């Protein structure tokens, strides 16, 4: 498996999607809030300032959460291999193997 | 000096055993008197 | 008889490590540690050689090398056994003191070796150097000894150095070293290559006619150097820095 | 490179910011102002032409949010693709063993 630090550099990317797919639902919210206040209906009024706050404060620090990540590829610079040792352990297996043929009384 | 050198030094000599030539050796002793005992000895190989 | 091609350059320690790694990624191969030793002798200035030919310039006297490798045990102190003999111990060489001193170098008193200033022109792209060698084997006598035999003909003892460092073998024939050097003095031990290593890639050819195995040779040396390009600067060394005759001196360290 | 990205979200997240203002204003003063006062400036001088350049407000905040959106998702995933892919990072038993098994083979052939 992956070392754990691209684990979680995965999983901010992960949450920083899901951010602008919740500030698009929330656009779309805003859009349909503003049609029927157009309307002429004052009761959805006060639900409009809320809504708007909550879609820049969402629409900022996704933003700025990105940033950050840019900036860590900033600074990650500078922090077949497998193969120099493939063989070797294909060896070790086999061997492994010699040895359960070797010993009758563990083939079962 | 370096390790991987070393290290696959020993492991290729581990296989001395099957990877050399065979070879074998007898010695045949035969009962003589007046002290004088011949032997015969035949080694066989496969170069 | 060679004719090396050459390129040169420095790094920071700072990046050492993360060097090291690139260049497994690139070979394919494992660095390997090694080791040298380097004594420079000089025409004996009580002989007047009158032979130089002044009027035509047939020939100007020069400077012999004489390399020997010597063992780690020589190389290693005691707080150092503990860890295994592979690149890594080349961390722990950034002071300018080290176990080999100038008592052991003069107790040892190989491979002789002579050289030339690189061709001229501002037509060339790398360092091409023409070498002359030989190895010494083994002697006899009753004054059997390295310095008894420069002495016998005609050379004196000028100044050493110890060179640590790693190679990587790459396809083609091309060995690139990563070296640090220590001038040694009876006075003390010190780092010309203070807190750097000196890196230098090269190739040999052996017969210098051969015009094809050359321009390979250069192909292949600035596709090296092209690969290269962002993290380290190879470049051709001033051509006045590598020339080691007698009559003008200067030492490219 | 990396220095570029940086710019070019900063030109996207500006855009996104003056044409979220545009389309904000342009909807709530869709309400066309007469206004009797030189200052005032707002004129529907052709009927329809002004429901033409409404629609045009339309399908212009509505490319260019998509547009947006979509070119920040794909800068995220190049992001992650550059993380993934360029960050670059006894012999006596075995002794006994072969004899073991060699005999065992001599005496079995």
């Amino acid at each position: 498996m992956q070392p754990p630090y691209i684990q979680e550099r995965l999983k901010s990317l992960n949450d920083i999607e899901t951010q602008l797919c919740s500030m698009l639902q929330e656009a779309s919210q805003v859009t349909f809030i503003f049609g029927e206040l157009k309307r002429g209906n004052e009761s959805v009024k006060p639900q409009f300032e809320n809504h708007v706050k909550q879609f820049y404060e969402r629409l900022d620090k996704s933003t700025t959460q990105l940033r950050k990540e840019i900036q860590l590829l900033d600074e990650n610079v500078g922090t077949n291999k497998k193969a120099l040792g493939q063989d070797t352990e294909k060896m070790e297996e086999q061997l492994d193997l010699l040895s359960a043929i070797l010993d009758p009384s563990k083939s079962k | 000096d370096d390790e991987n050198i070393t290290k696959l030094n020993k492991e290729i000599r581990a296989f001395d055993k099957l990877l050399n030539i065979p070879r074998r050796e007898l010695k045949i002793n035969l009962p003589l008197t007046e002290h004088k005992s011949p032997n015969l000895s035949l080694m066989l190989e496969s170069p | 008889m060679v004719q090396q091609l050459s390129l040169f350059g420095s790094i920071g320690d700072d990046g050492y490590d993360l060097l090291i790694s690139t260049l497994t990624t690139i070979s394919g191969n494992p660095p390997l540690l090694y080791n040298s030793l380097c004594t420079v002798w000089k025409p004996n200035p009580s002989y007047d050689v009158e032979n130089v030919n002044s009027r035509n310039q047939l020939v100007e006297p020069n400077r012999i090398k004489l390399s020997k490798e010597v063992p780690f045990s020589y190389l290693i102190d005691e707080t150092m056994m503990d860890k295994p003999l592979n690149f890594r111990i080349l961390k722990s060489f950034t002071n300018d003191k080290i176990p080999l001193n100038y008592a052991m170098t003069r107790n040892i008193l190989w491979s002789l070796q002579i050289s030339d200033i690189p061709a001229a022109g501002n037509n060339r792209s790398v360092s091409m150097q023409t070498i002359a060698e030989t190895i010494i084997l083994s002697s006899a006598g009753k004054n059997s000894s390295v310095s008894s035999l420069m002495n016998g003909l005609g050379y004196v003892f000028e100044f050493q150095y110890l060179t640590i460092g790693v190679k990587f073998f790459m396809k083609h024939g091309l060995i690139l070293e990563l070296q640090k050097i220590w001038q040694i003095e009876e006075a003390g031990n010190s780092q010309i290559t203070s807190g750097g290593f000196l890196l230098k890639a090269y190739i040999n050819v052996s017969r210098g006619t051969d015009i094809d195995r050359i321009n390979y040779t250069e192909t292949a040396l600035m596709n090296l150097k092209k690969e290269l390009q962002g993290y380290i600067e190879l470049s051709v060394p001033d051509r006045q820095s590598m020339d080691s005759r007698v009559a003008h001196g200067n030492i490219l360290i | 490179m990396s220095n570029q990205a940086l710019y070019e979200k900063l030109e996207q997240t500006r855009t996104i910011l003056s044409v979220k203002l545009a389309e904000l204003i342009n909807m709530t003063t869709i309400a066309d102002r007469n206004d009797d006062d030189e200052g005032s400036f707002a004129q529907e001088n052709s009927e329809l032409a002004v429901a033409t350049t409404s629609v045009m407000m339309v399908n212009n905040q509505t490319m260019q949010l998509i547009k947006n959106v979509q070119d920040l998702l794909i800068l995220t995933r190049s992001i992650k693709e550059k993380w993934l892919l360029n960050q670059i990072p006894d012999e006596k038993q075995i002794e006994e063993l072969l004899d073991n098994c060699i005999e065992t083979f001599v005496a079995e052939k």
